[PDB]
């Protein structure tokens, strides 16, 4: 489990949560490529159940 | 046919009578179901439903 540690220390009994959206700003986005995945699926409307439609 | 007794039989002739029976139909019997096209990616349930309907 410790092999996956990404934080120095856990959350204490009461540490203040710092808000980082303090102003309404248009976002700039960066990623390592392929961090986003697009999952696509077919619609089998060519099946025999659908006969009046081309 | 009726049967009658005696010799005279005058003014006692009968008629003819043949009865009838009527055969009719009923309402059609159906298995009727609806499936969205997303449900036909795997069509196994659809075929097994057809068999159940038979």
């Amino acid at each position: 489990q410790r092999a996956y540690a990404n934080v120095n220390t856990s959350l204490a009994d009461a540490m203040a949560v710092n808000i980082l959206n303090v102003k309404d700003a248009r976002t700039n986005v960066f990623w390592a490529d392929d961090a986003i995945r697009i999952v696509s699926q077919p619609i089998p409307a060519n099946h025999e159940l659908f006969a009046g439609m081309k | 046919s009726p049967t009658q007794e005696g010799w005279d039989l005058t003014d006692k002739a009968t008629g003819l009578l043949e009865l009838n029976v009527a055969v009719n139909m009923g309402e059609p019997d159906n298995d009727f179901f609806q499936l969205r096209a997303d449900d036909l990616r795997d069509e196994t349930a659809y075929r097994r439903r057809i068999q159940s309907a038979a």
